[PDB]
RNA sequence: AAGCUCGUAUCAGUUUUAUGAGGUAAAGCGAAUGAUUAGAGGUUCCGGGGUCGAAAUGACCUUGACCUAUUCUCAAACUUUAAAUAUGUAAGAAGUCCUUGUUACUUAAUUGAACGUGGACAUUUGAAUGAAGAGCUUUUAGUGGGCCAUUUUUGGUAAGC
RNA sequence: GAGAACAGAAAUCUCCAGUAGAACAAAAGGGUAAAAGCCCCCUUGAUUUUGAUUUUCAGUGUGAAUACAAACCAUGAAAGU
RNA sequence: GGUUGCGGCCAUAUCUACCAGAAAGCACCGUUUCCCGUCCGAUCAACUGUAGUUAAGCUGGUAAGAGCCUGACCGAGUAGUGUAGUGGGUGACCAUACGCGAAACUCAGGUGCUGCAAUCU
């Protein structure tokens, strides 16, 4: 029925798709460091694309992954910025959901003009207890059909705490 | 020009069996081989080392040597008007006990035994195989089996 | 999920070996532990299988046969109450004890137990059990870690240490025992001994005791109940070795009910399936149900 | 076919596809029989004995008109081709008695020009949705 | 060609006895276009052996003109008359190998009265000569003997 | 051509029995790859052109693309299946069984592995058929343009090519 | 496939399906999924001696390759390789 | 009979959906002093067996279920093929004689078996 299997954040992934290498990317990364309190990880370009100005294996973007109580606090901050309203897109078929903010100063965070202003993606993935089953080395398995996150279930979860609005369809 | 590399012509020969690609099961590594054993050679193309050249695919010889990872095999190959004696160093993945030497040994035992019970009864034996013999008279009955008579059938198109 | 598998996909699909499907056996490793030199004929390669469940430590000396693997002897941390240990039954110290027990146990049954003492001393210094002269070579065994990660300080090498100190020849190296310094490229045997007797659990018990009566009380509910004070962990383990060396022989559980009695209940909670005729009836019924549009 | 009986009174099907490529060597002094492998010249269908070339479906009314299409058609092909009329309902299969027993039973569902046959094999559920007519009170 | 020789048939119209079993039946199949064969009667065997029986004795081909000759080579298996020989042939039986081999290949003439067909090299079933003509071998051999 | 060593033997352009190897013929294509005719249904909530309030970030369109279940037809360099003919090995005295000797190899281990002593078992001693004797050595001639027929088969329209 | 500010067909981030439809210098064929592919850690077995063996064969050479013996090393907890 | 560890064969074992599971086991599951590894104690390491739960895993049942397996005078003695003729036919090709013999099709049945060691109302 419902005892164990509650439903929760697996992780929060803050992503700043910077777009270039050098000072600006090192500057953005500092935003994620000074926010996640972790040290962030940098992504390289999969391939060259002239009209975006990036070369393959050039570091274009930074992200950082957060878990447990701290990720839940940063999530809240974001929601605040969008005045507790997301859209019925936003939520994946497989139970996760996300949103983005422009200017990160909109959630705590002073200004330090040597840092500047960055917008950012927010992706939060939902699971239940027992995900370990699909993540562990020995006897890796798949989570049962009942169990396992869905757009319906997690939209309703999210409305129900957060006291929030989904929107549109 | 023409082309005769070592694995020339081997596309279907060294291929793995349908839905049987991948790791080779441990039985293969647990067989024991002795000098004088009779093995059948058959390449496993997933193991490129210790591999029989394709002339020896499907051929059976005698073990003449045993090594960390291979047996040496003696094959008699015909070149010209004469067999030459050939020795091969095959890894074990490519070799398999000859099953007919097994029936044979089994029968040699069976034979010794048949001989024993015969002597310890003091009777004649008869130990060698006869081939399939003609067939002795029978009486077939007709009780429930009155012969059904058939005739040839007219041509007809089914298209 | 509309990710449906075409009947062609399934039809050409080749399944992994069973134990591969079920995530238990690494076959690349198994080939290399098991396979014997061809000119050592039927000399068994023997593995020291060590596994951990969430509550038990399994220790098995196993060998191979086309018709299946064959165990020479086995020992389980669950046995350890017999010899004085009643808690931390999956901790490093128990891993060590279990490796000791299996060692003394098999080479008891091998005759080899008096010749090849082991260490008896124990300061956890790096040493293999080396062969007598003009006598039997020691009984040799190769660690099978299964799917466990080789981390420097892993429980699994505790079982290796107990079994090596037990008098088995189990080839190994220091660099995964706790106490190995990667900068130093040395092994501080002080640290390793500490683990053998549970030092890391013991020091924690004290720190927690002094810094959190409450959490100390849950994590060590047991020790509290048994009046086991912390700085007597070493005795427990030290005295446990004594016991184990004193008497490694296997005594099997005392066994209420017989294999038969077990059978007649124990999965006559087993669903029994239908005969091709009952199935037909179900078929014919289902239609009469379903027939008529909507 | 079309003028005698109408743009619509039949369905004609060319049952043979010209997959085989013919070559011409092709001589342009002259080179020789040196290197004579040809270039592609044309396509052909490799046809067998008793292998069908054309098929036509019409109404029984139109038999004679139809045969004359296929009789007029022979004069365009090398070889001996026979005009056989078939026991078989149109292009399906099943001799008309066995096709009819079926259609008067609900076992036949009209697909795109051709047709779908009720099986006793899949899931009970969706064979019931596929062939409602087959299991229904109905007349 | 090999089979013809292993059955001792290396000359036209020469003939021998074969014991039928599977290992010999597949020989007769391989050879069928080149031979005519069947089931000989006692009569036919009696007369083949009386008229054209010769034995093999240090290679040499020797006419069976006294029972002493048969006993001297076949005595060791029972078989000490020409009728002992015929009997081991017609009943097959235990020394058939050795008895039959002692008999040289029979050298028949062309059939007196002819082959009775316009063409020998088709099967008996197809209008004649070659293959197993069964009982009708007696009539053919009698005219050849 | 010269012989030599032996003498019923192990032989064999053959069968049988047993046990292997093979991917051609055929077959297949609502089975993988590749090709190919036709509709049918459903998708696009993420390619597009309209008409409906220019309206459209909204409907019903026909048109692609794609998906599902069907449909007609194919492969020397495609295939799950898979012949016939051809093809490897075996059918014992250099064998079998019992006892227990040697070693520096090998094993936890006189444990294995090899090679042996001593003891036992010869009527069919281990299918068939044949054997015009089997085995062996030296030396040397000519030849080293080939062509034809059935069948398989490649190039070529074809050819007494 | 379903999801996430600027973000677009195409940037980065989740999740699901996924028998290999990928990758493995190169032609093609074979082979491979806790790998033979991808990321990382340690390395010089691409070394020393000289024999046997398989293909091509005259059973010469050459190229290539296989399994041992005797050294000296690498790696790994180890069996091993 | 259940369950676990190590297996043999490697779908009758896989796939999809829905049920059901006593006891023990197994699991999920609590913790972060310690050895150890992460962007992230998620994985990997360690610690308790203590606070909890059969939800999942796992085991078994259901299904005119997809697949896989097996059988059959199901198709078919068909296709193809070894051998034969101074057989037919202008030819393409075909028939007969002595043999060998498929695949698809159809229908029926089936959906892991098992070795070692331990443990269990
Ligand atoms: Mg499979
Ligand atoms: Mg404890
Ligand atoms: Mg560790
Ligand atoms: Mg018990
Ligand atoms: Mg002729
Ligand atoms: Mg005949
Ligand atoms: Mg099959
Ligand atoms: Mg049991
Ligand atoms: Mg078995
Ligand atoms: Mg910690
Ligand atoms: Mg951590
Ligand atoms: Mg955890
Ligand atoms: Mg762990
Ligand atoms: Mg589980
Ligand atoms: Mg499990
Ligand atoms: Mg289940
Ligand atoms: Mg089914
Ligand atoms: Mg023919
Ligand atoms: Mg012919
Ligand atoms: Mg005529
Ligand atoms: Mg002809
Ligand atoms: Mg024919
Ligand atoms: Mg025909
Ligand atoms: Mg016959
Ligand atoms: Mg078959
Ligand atoms: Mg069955
Ligand atoms: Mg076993
Ligand atoms: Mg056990």
């Amino acid at each position: 029925q419902n005892p164990m299997r509650d439903l929760k954040i697996e992780k929060l992934v803050l992503n700043i798709s910077v777009g270039e290498s050098g000072d600006r990317l090192t500057r953005a990364s500092k935003v994620l460091e000074q926010l996640s309190g972790q040290t962030p990880v940098q992504s390289k370009a999969r391939y060259t694309v002239r009209t975006f100005g990036i070369r393959r294996n050039e570091k274009i973007a930074v992200h950082v992954t957060v878990r447990g109580p701290k990720a839940e606090e940063i999530l809240e901050r974001g929601l605040k910025v969008k005045e507790y309203q997301l859209r019925d897109r936003n939520f994946s078929a497989t139970g996760n959901f996300g949103f983005g903010i422009d200017e990160h100063i909109d959630l705590g965070i002073k200004y330090d003009p040597s840092i500047g202003i960055f917008g950012m993606d927010f992706y939060v993935v939902m699971n239940r207890p027992g995900a370990r089953v699909t993540r562990r080395k020995r006897c890796k398995g798949t989570v049962g059909n009942s169990h396992k996150t869905t757009k319906e279930d997690t939209v309703s979860w999210f409305k129900q705490k957060y006291d929030a609005d989904v929107l549109d369809k | 020009g023409k082309s005769h590399g070592y694995r020339s012509r081997t596309r279907y020969m060294f291929q793995r069996d349908f839905r049987k690609h991948g790791a080779v099961h441990l039985s293969t590594y647990l067989k024991v081989y002795k000098v004088g054993d009779i093995v059948d050679i058959k390449a496993n193309g997933s193991i490129q080392k210790g591999m029989p050249h394709k002339f020896y695919q499907g051929k059976t010889g005698v073990v003449y040597n045993v090594t960390k990872s291979s047996v040496g095999v003696i094959i008699n190959k015909m070149v010209g008007n004469r067999y030459l004696e050939k020795r091969l160093n095959l890894r074990v993945e490519h070799i398999k006990h000859s099953k007919c030497r097994q029936e044979f040994l089994e029968r040699v035992k069976a034979n010794a035994a048949k001989r024993a019970e015969a002597k310890a009864q003091g009777v004649a034996v008869q130990l060698k195989r006869q081939p399939a013999q003609p067939r002795e008279s029978r009486i077939v009955s007709t009780e429930g089996n009155v012969p059904q008579t058939l005739a040839p059938v007219p041509y007809e198109t089914f298209i | 999920q509309k990710d449906a598998k075409s009947s062609a996909y399934s039809s050409r699909f080749q399944t992994p070996f069973r134990r591969r499907r079920e995530g238990k056996t690494d076959y690349y490793q198994r080939k290399r532990l098991v396979t014997q030199h061809k000119a050592k004929y039927n000399t068994p390669k023997y593995r020291l299988v060590v596994r951990f469940t969430n509550k038990d430590i399994i220790c098995q000396i196993i060998s191979s046969t086309i018709t299946g693997d064959v165990v020479l002897a086995a020992a389980y941390s669950h046995e350890l109450p017999r010899y004085g240990i009643t808690h931390g039954l999956t901790n490093w110290a128990a891993a060590y004890a279990t490796g000791l027990l299996i060692a003394r146990r098999t080479l008891q049954k091998l005759g080899l137990d008096e010749t090849y003492k082991g260490v008896e001393e124990v300061e956890g210094e790096y040493e293999l059990t080396e062969a007598v002269e003009d006598g039997p070579r020691p009984f040799k065994v190769f660690l099978d870690i299964g799917l466990q990660r080789t981390t420097t300080g892993a429980r699994v090498f505790g079982a290796l240490k107990g079994a090596s100190d037990g008098g088995l020849y189990v080839p190994h190296s220091e660099n995964r025992f706790p106490g190995w310094d990667f900068e130093t490229e040395e092994i501080d045997p002080e640290l390793l001994r500490s683990y053998i007797f549970g030092g890391h659990v013991s020091q924690y018990m004290e720190e927690l005791a002094d810094d959190d009566e409450e959490r100390f009380s849950e994590l060590f509910k047991g020790y509290l109940a048994d009046d086991i004070d912390a700085d007597s962990l070493e005795d427990i383990y030290t005295s446990a070795h004594e016991a184990i060396r004193a008497d490694p022989a296997f005594k099997p559980t005392e066994k209420k009910f017989t294999k038969e009695q077990y059978a007649a209940e124990s999965k006559k909670y087993r669903q029994t399936k239908l005969s091709k005729e009952e199935r037909a009836a179900r078929v014919a019924a289902k239609i009469a149900a379903l027939a008529g549009q909507q | 076919m079309t003028t005698v009986s109408g743009r619509d009174a039949f369905h004609l099907r060319v049952r043979v596809h010209p997959f085989h490529v013919l070559r011409i060597n092709k001589m342009l002094l002259q080179q020789g029989m040196r290197g004579a492998w040809g270039k592609p010249h044309g396509l052909a269908a490799r046809v067998d004995i008793g292998q069908i070339i054309f098929s036509v479906r019409t109404k029984d009314s139109n038999k004679d008109v139809v045969v004359e299409g296929l009789r007029r058609a022979r004069y365009k092909f090398p070889g001996q081709q026979k005009i056989i009329l078939s026991k078989k309902w149109g292009f399906t299969n099943l001799d008309r008695p066995e096709y009819l027993k079926k259609r008067e039973a609900g076992e036949v569902k009209d697909d795109g020009a051709f047709v779908k046959f009720l099986s006793k094999k899949g899931s009970l559920e969706n064979n019931i949705r596929e062939f409602p007519e087959y299991f229904a009170a109905q007349a | 060609r090999k089979v013809l020789q292993l059955l001792r048939l290396t000359r036209i119209n020469s003939g021998t006895f074969v014991k039928v079993t599977k290992a010999t039946l597949e020989l007769l199949k391989l050879i069928e276009p080149y031979v005519a064969y069947g089931y000989p009667s006692y009569s036919t065997i009696r007369q083949l052996v009386y008229k054209r029986g010769f034995g093999k004795i240090n290679k040499q081909r020797v006419p069976l003109s006294d029972n002493a000759i048969i006993e001297a080579n076949l005595g060791k298996y029972g078989i000490l008359s020409i009728d002992d020989l015929i009997h081991e042939i017609i009943t097959v039986g235990p020394h058939f190998k050795q008895a039959n081999n002692f008999l040289w290949p029979f050298k028949l003439s062309n059939p007196s009265g002819g082959w009775g067909v316009p063409r020998k090299f088709k099967h008996f079933i197809q209008g004649g000569s070659f293959g197993n003509r069964e009982e009708f071998i007696n009539k053919l051999v009698k005219s050849m003997n």
